[PDB]
Parts: structure tokens; C-alpha cells; sequence
């Protein structure tokens, strides 16, 4: 569970995030760093190089959708399973996304926040975000069956 | 790396499996699907019920690949290269799932090899399946 | 969450388990299969060969204690975190045991059950046991800090 | 496998680390201890408080080993031979912990090398740390 200080730390940093920018960046980096994750995005067009993935408008669009949902979930840190249940069911039942992808995206997101905020993304802040991304990934995998 | 004793142990155990390898391959996939439900995300086009011909057909392929690996245990990367490509560039199964299928294969062998599955044979088979797994994910990035 | 069918499966098979013998077999196999785990049993004597590990009286005795605790946990499948809290704290604070070993022992125990029971350790029985060993390992790691 | 572009990427990024390698190693360790507290079971003998001489010293040991590895990127198994021996025979680090420290080193580099941490370099670095990790656990069994 996050402590009160950790919750505040997450909230404070996130207030400085450009969710569409960070989303586009985290999803693109997911596709570059862990390229097997491109299997869900064969209809997205050019994914041939790191620059093409990062600049792909459909990758960017999907990133803003995914991170906007993540973003909205930060308001329900004590009800992550409830918040993401229907999205968990969808990801399992219709999209067939292996829940490890949620963990991978979480780790890329942390790397992006570190890149973006530099020294402000301190060890304690990171520790707090690790609980958040673990918690979101666990929530998204919770309804898999 | 697989030692000479590991290779001996793998060949003896797989040799005892013999003609049941395909059946054991399908059993291990059934074991995997039931035990680790997230692995089913890679097979939405399959009937995964007990006795499915799709699982049996795929179990035979997996087992045949393992037989091939046992047969070329000193040259596994090349024997499995087409499968490494397929998994890396087409199926794109997360690497974490290979450890789940390897445990289920091990369990399947244990349930069918009362004499053969000694601690040492178990250890060698674990190593072998991890090595096969490593080869299969070697081209992912 | 074990289903009712899953709980019955676990219970029926556990009535046939000789906890002392299976405990000794499973701990020995953990030390043979993942030999770096021998590092947590520095004073246990001869661990030089597979036969020496399996036959070691300290290993057999310890395995009996470890599986006895696991066995007692099976009466509390809905409250594993609470049932193993004291042992979790012990394993973290005093024994310094890497918690991934709880997962590894769980998997070796599943392999022993498959070996010992053969065909009666069906895919569905196995799945019930996998949920249990995952729950016990999570419960034993829960108090780490 | 590390491609040549990967090696180029790692050498460039890790060379930028330069004289800070020791400080970054320590920060990566601190990031790991706070983010993944179960990793602290491997250092019960240490003063793990922030700024501890012991963590700084161990951070420099870890970084210098990574410097060695980058420098001898085509022959990591040989270059890290004594370390792979030590980890396999004297320590008891489950292999999962290597992913955790590798993620914390990436975070550290990301936080300190804004200009160098591109998507491609991030991928290269990740692959490199995984490769180092593989070398360090290669003699475990
Ligand atoms: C932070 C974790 C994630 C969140 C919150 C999230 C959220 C969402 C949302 C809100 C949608 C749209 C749902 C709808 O159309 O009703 C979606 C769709 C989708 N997501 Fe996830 N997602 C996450 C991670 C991932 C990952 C890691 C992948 C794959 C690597 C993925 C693959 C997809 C796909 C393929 C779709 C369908 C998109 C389309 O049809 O255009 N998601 N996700
Ligand atoms: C010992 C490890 C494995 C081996 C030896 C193996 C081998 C194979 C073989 C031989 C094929 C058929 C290739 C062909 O049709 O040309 C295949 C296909 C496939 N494998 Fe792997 N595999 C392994 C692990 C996995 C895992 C862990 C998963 C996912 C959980 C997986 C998912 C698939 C899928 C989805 C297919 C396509 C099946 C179809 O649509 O018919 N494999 N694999
Ligand atoms: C099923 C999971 C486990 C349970 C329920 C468990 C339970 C126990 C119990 C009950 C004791 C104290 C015995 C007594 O009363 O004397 C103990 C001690 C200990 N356990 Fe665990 N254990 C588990 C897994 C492990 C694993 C996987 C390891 C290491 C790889 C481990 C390492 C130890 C050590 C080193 C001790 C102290 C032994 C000594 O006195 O030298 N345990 N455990
Ligand atoms: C990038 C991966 C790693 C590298 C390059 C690395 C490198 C090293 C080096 C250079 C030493 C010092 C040996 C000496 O003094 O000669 C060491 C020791 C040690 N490492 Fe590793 N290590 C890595 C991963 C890990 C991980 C993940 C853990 C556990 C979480 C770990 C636990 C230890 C411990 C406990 C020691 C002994 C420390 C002491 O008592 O001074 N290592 N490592």
C-alpha cells in the first residue's frame, strides 16, 4: 500500500505530466524496447525503426488513450481493482493481451518519468511509482481467467 | 550450460518418454492453461477444453521440437532457429510464459516417470528446458 | 481464490501426503535443482551430491518442519497472509531468505507431488495446488520490508 | 544478443557516465533497496542508510564491473569470470534480483543522462544489462 507521503508524492509529480506526451513516449518506448509487444499493433502502420515507432501517429494516439486511463486511475489508488475491472475483462476476453505487458509498460513508464523529471524523480518517488505501476498492472490482470 | 551428465540424463528421460512425447506435450499445455490462465491469451483461436484436437496437435509439435532439441543438444540454437524466428517475430509470446510451460513439462514428465525422475534427472531436465526457452526467446530483440 | 472444487482437490490429495517424507523430498530437491539455495543451510552438513542432500538428516528434518507449517496453512486457505505473517517476518528479519525461494520450493513441491502420485495428480489438481503454492509464497513474502 | 549498434549505444552512454559511475552505482542500489525491499535480504550485513560508505563502495564495485563489461563487450563471460564465480558459488541471489537492479540502473541513467537516453539507447542498455545479468548467473548450476 502507498503511505500518505507516497500518495502525495505521486500526485505532486503527476500534476506536472503532459499525459498525451508521456503516453505516446511510454507506448512507443514499449514497442521499441520490447518489440514483441508490437504484435497487438499490426494495423498501426510503420513500426520499422525506433524513429518510425516513436513518430507513428497511431502509436501516439494509443499511448494517450492508455495513459489517460492510467492517469484517471491515479484518483482511485485505494480501488485499483474496481477501477480497472472492466478494462481487465476487456483486455483478457477481447484483446488477449498477456498481462506481463502491463508490467513492462509500467517499467517503461518509470524509465520515462525518470528521463523526464531527472533528479526530481528521486529514489523515494520512484519507490512510490513502483507501487503504483505494480498496483495498476495487478488490477488490469485481476479479471483474467 | 548443459553438462555431459545433464545431457545423459535428458536423453535417458526423453528416451523413456519415447512415443508418448506428443501426448505428454499436450498434457503439459493443458496443465499450463489450467494452472496459469494468462497463458491462454496466446490461443484465443483454440478450443482449450480437455481432449481438444487443437491442443493435442500443438502438443505434438512442441514435443517434436523438444525431441529435435534433445537430438541436437550440442547445437540447439540452429536446430530451433526457425522456431526462435517464429516466436520472436510472429507469435511474440512474452518470455515469462516459457518458464510456465517448462514447469508444466517437468510436471508432466514427473507424473509419467516414476523411476526416471530422480533429483538429478529433475535438475537436468529443468536446465534443459530453460536452455530451450532461452534459445526460443534469443531473437526477440 | 481457490474454488470449492479446487479446495476439495487440495484436501483430498493432502490426506495421502506423508508430510514428513514429502517435506524432506521437496527441500532436498530444492537444494539439488537450485543449488545456490544451499547457501541458506550452511550448517546442515554434507550437501555435496544429490544423494548426500536427499539423505541428509538435517535436510529431512528441516523439510518435515517446513512442510508441517505448509500443511498447517492448508487449514487456512482463505487467510494465508495472516497464517504465515509470523513466519514471514522471521524469514525476512532473522533468516534473510530471498523470497523467490518460496516460489521455487512451491514448484519443486508440485513436481514431487506429480512424481509421487503420478496420474492422480491431474491437470485440475495441479492447478489447485499452483494457486495454493502461489498463495503461500505470497503470504510468506508479505511481511518483508 | 548484443548487436553492434547496441554495443555502440552502450559504449557512448556508459562513457558519458565516466567519473560518476560509482555515484550512479550507489544510487541504483539505493533505488533498488527502496523500490524492491526484498533485495535487502542479500545485504543484511550492511549499513543501508542513505549515503552509507558501504553502499557507495559497493556501488563503485558494481559500476567498475559494468565499466569492465562495456570495455570488453565482445567477451563478457571471460571479463566477468571471477564475478560469475563469486555470484554462483558464494552468494545466493535469486536471478530475479538481477532484473530489479538492472531496471534501477536504467532508471538511474535515465535520470542522469537526458540527452543520451533515447528509445534506441534505452533498448540497448536494457539488453546489455540483461546480458551482464545472464553472465553473472551463468554458473549457478
Ligand atoms: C497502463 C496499462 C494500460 C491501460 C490503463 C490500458 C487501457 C486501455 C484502454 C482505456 C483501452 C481502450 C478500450 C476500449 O476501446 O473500450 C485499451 C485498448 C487496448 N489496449 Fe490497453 N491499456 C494498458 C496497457 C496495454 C498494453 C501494455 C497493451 C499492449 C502491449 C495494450 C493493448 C491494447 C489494445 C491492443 C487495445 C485496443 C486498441 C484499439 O482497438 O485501437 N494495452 N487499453
Ligand atoms: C518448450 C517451449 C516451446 C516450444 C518447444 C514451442 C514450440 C512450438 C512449435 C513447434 C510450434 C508450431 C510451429 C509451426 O506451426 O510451424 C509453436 C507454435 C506456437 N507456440 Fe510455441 N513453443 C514453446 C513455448 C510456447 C509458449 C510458452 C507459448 C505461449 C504460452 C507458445 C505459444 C505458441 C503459439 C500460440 C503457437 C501457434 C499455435 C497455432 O496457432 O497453431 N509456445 N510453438
Ligand atoms: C513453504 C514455504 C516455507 C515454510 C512454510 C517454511 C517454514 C519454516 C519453519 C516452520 C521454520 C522453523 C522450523 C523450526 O521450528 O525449527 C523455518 C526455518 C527456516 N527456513 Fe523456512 N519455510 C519455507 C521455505 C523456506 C525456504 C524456501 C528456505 C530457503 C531456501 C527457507 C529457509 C529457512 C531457514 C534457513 C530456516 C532456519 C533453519 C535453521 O534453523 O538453520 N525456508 N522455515
Ligand atoms: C549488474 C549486476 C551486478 C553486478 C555488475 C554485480 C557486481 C558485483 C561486484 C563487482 C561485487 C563485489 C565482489 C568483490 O568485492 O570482489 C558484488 C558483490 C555482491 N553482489 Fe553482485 N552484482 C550485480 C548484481 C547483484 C544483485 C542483483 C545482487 C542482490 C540483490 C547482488 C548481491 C551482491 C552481494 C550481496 C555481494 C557481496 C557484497 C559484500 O559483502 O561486499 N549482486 N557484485
Amino acid at each position: 500500500h502507498l503511505t500518505p507521503e507516497e500518495k502525495s508524492a505521486v500526485t505532486a509529480l503527476w500534476g506536472k505530466v503532459n499525459v498525451d506526451e508521456v503516453g505516446g513516449e511510454a507506448l512507443g518506448r514499449l514497442l521499441v524496447v520490447y518489440p514483441w509487444t508490437q504484435r497487438f499493433f499490426e494495423s498501426f502502420g510503420d513500426l520499422s525503426t525506433p524513429d518510425a515507432v516513436m513518430g507513428n501517429p497511431k502509436v501516439k494516439a494509443h499511448g494517450k488513450k492508455v495513459l489517460g486511463a492510467f492517469s484517471d486511475g491515479l484518483a482511485h489508488l485505494d480501488n485499483l481493482k474496481g477501477t480497472f475491472a472492466t478494462l481487465s475483462e476487456l483486455h483478457c476476453d477481447k484483446l488477449h493481451v498477456d498481462p506481463e505487458n502491463f508490467r513492462l509498460l509500467g517499467n517503461v513508464l518509470v524509465c520515462v518519468l525518470a528521463h523526464h523529471f531527472g533528479k526530481e524523480f528521486t529514489p523515494p518517488v520512484q519507490a512510490a511509482y513502483q507501487k503504483v505501476v505494480a498496483g495498476v498492472a495487478n488490477a488490469l490482470a485481476h479479471k483474467y481467467h | 550450460v548443459l553438462s555431459p551428465a545433464d545431457k545423459t540424463n535428458v536423453k535417458a528421460a526423453w528416451g523413456k518418454v519415447g512415443a508418448h512425447a506428443g501426448e505428454y506435450g499436450a498434457e503439459a499445455l493443458e496443465r499450463m492453461f489450467l494452472s496459469f490462465p494468462t497463458t491462454k491469451t496466446h490461443f484465443p483461436h483454440f478450443d482449450l477444453s480437455h481432449g481438444s484436437a487443437q491442443v493435442k496437435g500443438h502438443g505434438k509439435k512442441v514435443a517434436d521440437a523438444l525431441t529435435n532439441a534433445v537430438a541436437h543438444v550440442d547445437d540447439m540454437p540452429n536446430a530451433l532457429s526457425a522456431l526462435s524466428d517464429l516466436h520472436a517475430h510472429k507469435l511474440r509470446v512474452d518470455p515469462v510464459n516459457f518458464k510456465l510451460l517448462s514447469h508444466c513439462l517437468l510436471v508432466t514428465l514427473a507424473a509419467h516417470l516414476p523411476a526416471e525422475f530422480t533429483p538429478a534427472v529433475h535438475a537436468s531436465l529443468d536446465k534443459f528446458l530453460a536452455s530451450v526457452s532461452t534459445v526460443l526467446t534469443s531473437k526477440y530483440r
